[PDB]
């Protein structure tokens, strides 16, 4: 369930191995990975 | 053959001297061996104001070294509680993660630091004894009940602006007892933490530890705690006849009160304390010879303004006690030999 | 970008006077009267609001 | 108690008890300057001076050179006591004044 948001459509595309990297509902060629809930620790200094 | 025992005289091109002549051997007879009773007799504390978050006591009759010790204790050695670690589960905001952690560290918490203790080195976990945990979890959604409008609060708004109200205390241990429901909270409920747009979410856990304003400013409990020596203004000559008003304008306005003793107008020094040193008489060229303005020797004026963690009087008390604790620590380490 | 939480030189907390400042300026008050009505006495705090440029409102306008 | 967050004493050339340099760790100009002011009031000390060794470090050096008799460790241990007495008196006086002002203001 690796999601990628389109560049201007903003549709969640899930891509894999061996498949092209175009976007559904459009045809753009740039897609940003999505932020999942993972724990990271930062210091307030 | 003329002694001036109490004032720090001053002109324009520089101040005259940096001494106070109240130490051992500093005079033929006016020698000192630290008479404790003379101190306890000549010392007096007077408070000009005490709103909440303000104090303006006087502290008459103490040296500059002790006053400066008190001032430096309030700024950098009285302990406070503040966010040290931030665990970020998700953060789809425009504000970065490190910048969010920074902004969260500088938010003042209302926990009193005297009921807590310092986390031992490498105590990452923490316990009811040394830590407080708070949670901010907010998501922005469009409101379904909105017309074609553009005010950001009316539409595009369930949580457009994340405030300190959104932060919720997670009682860590038995701290729910000991601390009643409203006692442990951020001091201000309106501090803007971030801004969100529909679909954006913040979710994090903040850990607050104890510390002094010396190793980081976030832990400092006062806006400012400075002091100023009491000004002294003396009219060497009776100013009158429309020069009294020019005199009254060369000073902070309350200092020279122009009375009307006769048909003519006399200027009198009503309240020397209001004076800000602006030395604007020294530009007058005819009245720089009439007024002498200096400072009272050991008469201070303090002003402590807390952020909201503790009241100012409690802050001053804990500062004096921190100085006493330094002295006692070194006394007892000396007695260890 | 967003209002600093505490004034840099002093530490006084000014992060809660942004919306109040904006509201007193919409009511017709000068920046001087407005900064006075908020409790910002010393000019180190007054510069913290007087010269703030809210660029979080221009970044919060490009797509999600 | 603490072997080095506190005192390290260096007796001078010839280990002159009348000339000692105390190293006080975790201290800045606050205690240094107040304690030097309190030790200067003793007529039995001929030279008292403190100094910070380096900004990066957190420690001060006091130098007490007393007169012929006393070992220069009594002037230090007496300046400490007088400073703590002054702090206790200031605390008492300040709390009494705050209480009096609170009453005067709550009555009226
Ligand atoms: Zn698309
Ligand atoms: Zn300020």
């Amino acid at each position: 369930p690796m999601i990628y948001i389109c560049g201007e459509c903003h549709t969640e595309n899930e891509i894999k191995s061996r498949d092209p990297i175009r976007c559904r509902e459009c045809g753009y060629r740039i897609m940003y990975k999505k932020r999942t809930k993972r724990l990271v620790v930062f210091d307030a200094r | 053959v003329e002694e001036m025992r109490s004032r720090v005289v001053l002109g324009e091109f520089g101040v005259r001297n940096v001494h106070t002549t109240d130490f051992p051997g500093n005079y033929s007879g006016y020698d000192d061996a630290w008479d404790q009773d003379r101190f306890e007799k000549n010392f007096r504390v007077d408070v000009v104001h005490m709103d909440e978050n303000s104090l303006e006591f006087d502290m008459v009759g103490i040296d500059a070294a002790i006053a400066n010790a008190f001032r430096r204790i309030l700024l950098a050695e009285v302990p406070t509680m503040a966010v040290e670690k931030v665990l970020v589960y998700n953060n789809t905001s425009i504000v970065q993660d490190e910048i969010l952690a920074h902004r969260l560290g500088l938010i003042p918490i209302h926990a009193d630091p005297r009921l807590f203790e310092y986390r031992n080195q490498g105590d990452e976990e923490g316990t009811e004894i040394d830590t407080l945990q708070f949670r901010l979890q907010v998501r922005c959604t469009r409101n379904p009940h909105a017309a074609k409008d553009s005010s950001d609060p009316n539409e595009l708004y369930v949580n457009h602006k994340v405030y300190t109200r959104h932060m919720t205390w997670i009682p860590l241990g038995n701290q729910a007892d000991l601390f009643p429901e409203g006692t442990i909270r951020p001091v201000h409920d309106d501090i803007l933490i971030a801004q969100l747009r529909p679909g954006q979410e913040i979710d994090l856990l903040m850990h607050c530890v104890k510390g002094i304003g010396k190793d980081h400013a976030k832990f400092s409990p006062v806006a400012t705690a400075s002091y100023r020596l009491l000004p002294d203004i003396t009219l060497l000559e009776p100013v009158e006849g429309e020069a009294a008003e020019e005199l009254s304008r060369c000073f902070s306005p309350g200092v020279i009160e122009v009375q009307e003793v006769q048909g003519k107008k006399v200027a009198r020094v009503a309240n020397p304390r209001l004076d800000t040193f602006s030395r604007e008489i020294f530009r007058n060229e005819k009245l720089k010879k009439v007024v002498r303005l200096a400072r009272v020797r050991d008469h201070y004026i303090f002003s402590v303004e807390s952020t909201g963690v503790l009241p100012p009087d409690v802050l001053v008390s804990e500062a004096i006690k921190v100085l006493m604790g330094k002295c006692r620590r070194f006394l007892d380490e000396l007695d260890a030999v | 970008m967003i209002i600093p939480v505490r004034c840099f030189t002093c530490g006084k907390i000014v992060g809660n006077k942004w919306e109040a400042y904006l509201g007193l300026l919409q009511a017709e008050y000068t920046e001087g009267d407005a900064l006075d009505a908020l409790g910002l006495k010393r000019y180190c705090c007054r510069r913290m609001l007087l010269a703030h440029v809210d660029l979080i409102e221009k970044l919060l306008n490009y797509a999600p | 108690g603490e072997r080095k967050t506190a005192l390290e004493m260096v007796q001078a050339a010839g280990t002159d008890r009348h000339c000692v340099t105390f190293v006080l760790h975790e201290e800045d100009h606050t205690l240094g300057n107040s304690l030097r002011y309190m030790i200067m009031k003793n007529p039995e000390v001929e030279f008292c001076g403190y100094t910070t060794t380096h900004p990066s470090e957190s420690k001060i050096n006091l130098r007490i050179q007393t007169r012929g008799t006393l070992p220069a460790v009594e002037p230090f241990q007496r300046g400490l006591n007088e400073l703590m007495n002054v702090c206790q008196h200031v605390l008492d006086k300040f709390e009494a004044s705050i209480k009096d002002y609170k009453d005067q203001k709550a009555s009226r």
